[PDB]
RNA sequence: GCGAAGAACCUUACCUGGUCUUGACAUCCACGGAAGUUUUCAGAGAUGAGAAUGUGCCUUCGGGAACCGUGAGACAGGUGCUGCAUGGCUGUCGUCAGCUCGUGUUGUGAAAUGUUGGGUUAAGUCCCGCAACGAGCGCAACCCUUAUCCUUUGUUGCCAGCGGUCCGGCCGGGAACUCAAAGGAGACUGCCAGUGAUAAACUGGAGGAAGGUGGGGAUGACGUCAAGUCAUCAUGGCCCUUACGACCAGGGCUACACACGUGCUACAAUGGCGCAUACAAAGAGAAGCGACCUCGCGAGAGCAAGCGGACCUCAUAAAGUGCGUCGUAGUCCGGAUUGGAGUCUGCAACUCGACUCCAUGAAGUCGGAAUCGCUAGUAAUCGUGGAUCAGAAUGCCACGGUG
RNA sequence: ACUAUGGUUUUUAUU
């Protein structure tokens, strides 16, 4: 089973949270794919994913209880 | 000790097959002279008869295959070259063993 | 049988010698992610989701006469249909019906 | 009728094969590539040795080839007890060494190959062909057998009218089991149109 | 429209010799096991003792003579015409008949095990008081529709 | 459960955005580099940009070429649109008894005769009758296969008869009985008695392991209809070709407002549960099956004998036979929920993975209307193999026990 | 023990 239980990092969300710091600040960064988890170092930077068509944008807050990035992309136009 | 593979598809050609090594045998001095023939198998498969949609109605075709070692307890200055250089027949494999 | 699929598969046999040779060693001690829990080798183990294509997933045997994954008989390539073809020219080594 | 085919579907009873090859049986499948390999520069070598069948044998790793013809005298000259010309070029030609063998003929006119080839003469040259028909039935049933049938299909006109015409001879059992059919196939297009050639010859039950 | 038979051989009984209590085993069985059948026959003759058994050195063949079917009714044409009346079943059918009217009763009864249910009910159709009769006394009520027939 | 034996990517049609192109696939011309290997940065990747090392094949070094990287034309790619174009293969009746021919005969002619008519059959099968007659293809034959008695063999298979006995087919030793690979004999309506133009052709009885084409396969005439399919494949017309093409990463054929065949399991005590206990076929395996033995509640893991596959491996088949025990309690039987962790595999177990261990226990008393299979080793019924397979069935195809 | 429907147009002989 899972790796390592629990939400686990991947390394083209963790190069960006680092850069971050280094390309200062910016309109949301595309990162395509819904299937990652979120982690408490995504704070302070706007990233965008694909809804189907076109991109959303997303940002994470310790208001969260841990999710996947489809957790705030739909990708249905009803119901 | 050696032995000399014959596989064949068929009951009657493994038993030619057989006849013309021992015939050879004898005319490379004295080698075989009635091997035993080992256990038998077969393998069954089915055709389909329209090439489209129909796969319930089948036809069936066989294989019996055999399988004889010969063996032999001590190859002579014959053994190794005359019955290797041997033709044989078509429609069975032959090969030298250890 | 598509010109592309034939082409991946001589792709495949030539990154089975590259991608799945001689890694498997090294393979068995960095899929290990409890034993420590600390990350030291991150670049390795991404090492081996490098092969996309050329591992046994994807891979089939297939009818050697249509690329077909359906309808056919490893021992001998030929579909459920063609062995009919075959048998009827002797072209199948022994394989009959009756005359035995 | 008319889709039973004598060296088809009754192929697989009474009739002699043109083809046998012996591999390990677990790389049948692999060595299936090779069948093309043998015949894509032999094809269209066996009308220039005056072949009317040709029998492929292939043992394990090797190819030997058995050749019926009639004019040896085309390909091999006098006397014909050394076969080299030949093997030379059957061994480059299939990238492995091989040994050759060369058959005899009895009455060749008597041949659906050889009424097929006499008729497809006059329609890949858009020229009068029933002649060559009513001659290859005079022909047969007079040097054999005891019916035939010699059809034609495309650019029959007429100008550009397409039809089709056998008128048969005799009788022919073309559904009977055991009936040993003599047969060939031919189809071409000149790239102006379609023609095809069917011919069936019987001469006796089982 | 050919068949004309053909009989087929069956294996009478071992011990009581007989044929009719060798049938009796090929309508009590269940899947086709029978095993269980073969230790409910006589089993259930140990029980009938205590209760109103007949002829006990015949087990079952006196106690069968108890359970009456005698008409078939439906599917009919007589003088090639659509007729509602009833026909008396073939006696080498009737007691057959009679074996499944016993054995459907019995093993429907609420309580204890198939050796007390059938010693139960074979006392009881000996006085005519037996269970599970309702299910067919609208086919009863049919074959007494009519008594001059054609 | 059908095109399509196991559709997470891939497959693929559909759909979004990257990335690459006279094309990866077939051949030909201008120009360069050995393919390859080693490594850094950009990108999740297809690919893009740098930095080294090799100098093969071919070769008096000439430039060629497998291959790699740029150019250009003829042409390539496309499960793209369409089975009212043109091939190929095609559904089902059905192994059904039918479809036809030549020369005469007959009518004004299309058409008829024969092949109809009368008995018989599985039958256009055979007799009868005959201005129509004999023939062709289909049929029947032919071919495969089975119980019995023989026969070849004689093994690691079998043990009647005979010798010995760890008192055993075990060992002597034997070809009896099974048997493995195969070849024969038996059956002729012969015999009794009936049926019937006492014909043709059928039906009981006796004997026999089996009898009235002994049975059952395998044999596909004339064909039926604008027969099915641009989705196996071929391919015109028409379209896309800086792509609707191949390649990558996302997804869609389980989104749920409305919903259905086909098939299966319990409804008992002839059970549910823990033990005792009896009998298999079909087969299957070297980057294979994997043992011995330990560990893991288990799925599995460590590990690596033996066998190239009748003295090795997969693999103790379950229904059935008999004790103990609960009890007519919507059931101490039965099955939807429910919450997590293990084992195997894989870009990936978000999501509709499989295998594995639990707790809760809604529904269910053979089910309205309509309606299916089978004449006997048949119907019914409980288990086990084979194939697909990176990981994934009770389906597909086989086989045995009871009947 | 019981009933009426169907417009108009309408494809094989050959690549």
């Amino acid at each position: 089973r899972s790796l390592k239980k629990g939400p686990f990092i991947d390394l083209h969300l963790l190069k960006k949270v680092e850069k971050a710091v280094e390309s200062g600040d910016k309109k949301p960064l595309r990162t395509w794919s819904r299937r990652s988890t979120i982690f408490p170092n995504m704070i302070g930077l706007t990233i965008a994913v694909h809804n189907g068509r076109q991109h959303v944008p997303v940002f994470v807050t310790d208001e969260m209880v841990g999710h996947k990035l489809g957790e705030f992309a739909p990708t249905r136009t009803y119901r | 000790r050696i032995r000399i593979r014959l596989k064949a598809f068929d009951h009657r050609l493994i038993d030619q097959a057989t006849a013309e090594i021992v015939e050879t045998a004898k005319r490379t001095g004295a080698q075989v002279r009635g091997p035993i023939p080992l256990p038998t198998r077969k393998e069954r498969f089915t055709v389909l008869i329209s090439p489209h949609v129909n796969k319930d109605a089948r036809d069936q075709y066989e294989i019996r295959t055999h399988l004889r070692l010969v063996d032999i307890v001590e190859p002579t200055e014959k053994t190794v070259d005359a019955l290797m250089r041997l033709d044989l027949a078509a429609g069975v494999d032959v090969q030298i063993s250890l | 049988a598509k010109q592309s699929m034939k082409a991946r598969e001589v792709k495949r046999v030539a990154l089975a010698d590259k991608y799945f040779a001689k890694r498997a060693e090294l393979k068995a001690i960095i899929s290990d992610v409890n034993a420590s829990d600390e990350d030291r080798w991150n670049a390795v183990l991404k090492l081996q989701t490098l092969p996309r294509d050329s591992s046994p997933s994807r891979q089939r045997n297939r009818c050697r006469q249509t690329g077909r994954p359906h309808g056919f008989l490893r021992k001998f390539g030929l579909s459920r249909i063609k062995v009919r073809e075959a048998a009827m020219r002797g072209e199948i080594p022994g394989l009959k019906k009756a005359s035995w | 009728g008319q889709k039973v085919h004598p060296n088809g579907i009754r192929l697989g009873i009474v009739k002699p094969w043109n083809s046998t090859w012996f591999a390990n049986t677990k790389e049948f499948a692999d060595n299936l590539d090779s069948d093309f390999k043998v015949r894509q520069y032999l094809t269209k070598e066996l009308a220039k040795a005056s072949v009317s069948r040709i029998v492929i044998e292939r043992p394990a790793k090797s190819i030997r080839v058995t050749i019926h013809t009639a004019r040896p005298g085309i390909v091999i000259g006098k006397k014909g007890e050394d076969v080299e010309k030949l093997r030379k070029v059957v061994a480059d030609i299939a990238g492995v060494p091989a040994q050759i063998n060369i058959a005899e003929v009895r009455k060749p006119e008597l041949d659906a190959k050889l009424v097929a080839d006499s008729i497809t003469s006059q329609l890949e040259r858009r020229v009068m062909f029933r002649r060559a028909m009513k001659r290859a039935v005079q022909n047969a049933m007079r040097l054999g057998a005891k019916g035939i049938k010699v059809e034609v299909s495309g650019r029959l006109g007429g100008a550009e009218i397409a039809r089709t015409e056998w008128y048969r001879e005799g009788r022919v059992p073309l559904h009977t089991l055991r009936a040993d059919i003599d047969y060939n196939t031919s189809e071409a297009h000149t790239t102006y149109g379609v023609i095809g050639v069917k011919v069936w010859i019987f001469k006796g039950e089982i | 429209r050919r068949r004309v038979i053909g009989q087929r051989k069956i294996l009478p009984d071992p011990k009581f010799g007989s044929e009719l209590l060798a049938k009796f085993v090929n309508i009590l069985m269940v899947d086709g096991k029978k095993s269980t059948a073969e230790s409910i026959v006589y089993s259930a003759l140990e029980t009938l003792a205590q209760r109103s058994g007949k002829s006990e050195l015949e087990a079952f063949e006196v106690a069968l003579e108890n359970v009456r079917p005698t008409v078939e009714v439906k599917s009919r044409r007589v003088g090639g015409s659509t007729y509602q009346v009833p026909v008396e079943v073939r006696p080498v059918r009737r007691n057959a008949l009679a074996m499944r009217w016993i054995v459907e009763a019995a093993r429907k009864r609420g309580d204890k095990s198939m050796a007390l249910r059938l010693a139960n009910e074979l006392s009881d159709a000996a006085e005519n008081k037996g269970t599970a009769v309702k299910k067919r006394e609208d086919v009863h009520r049919m074959a007494e529709a009519n008594k001059a027939f054609a």
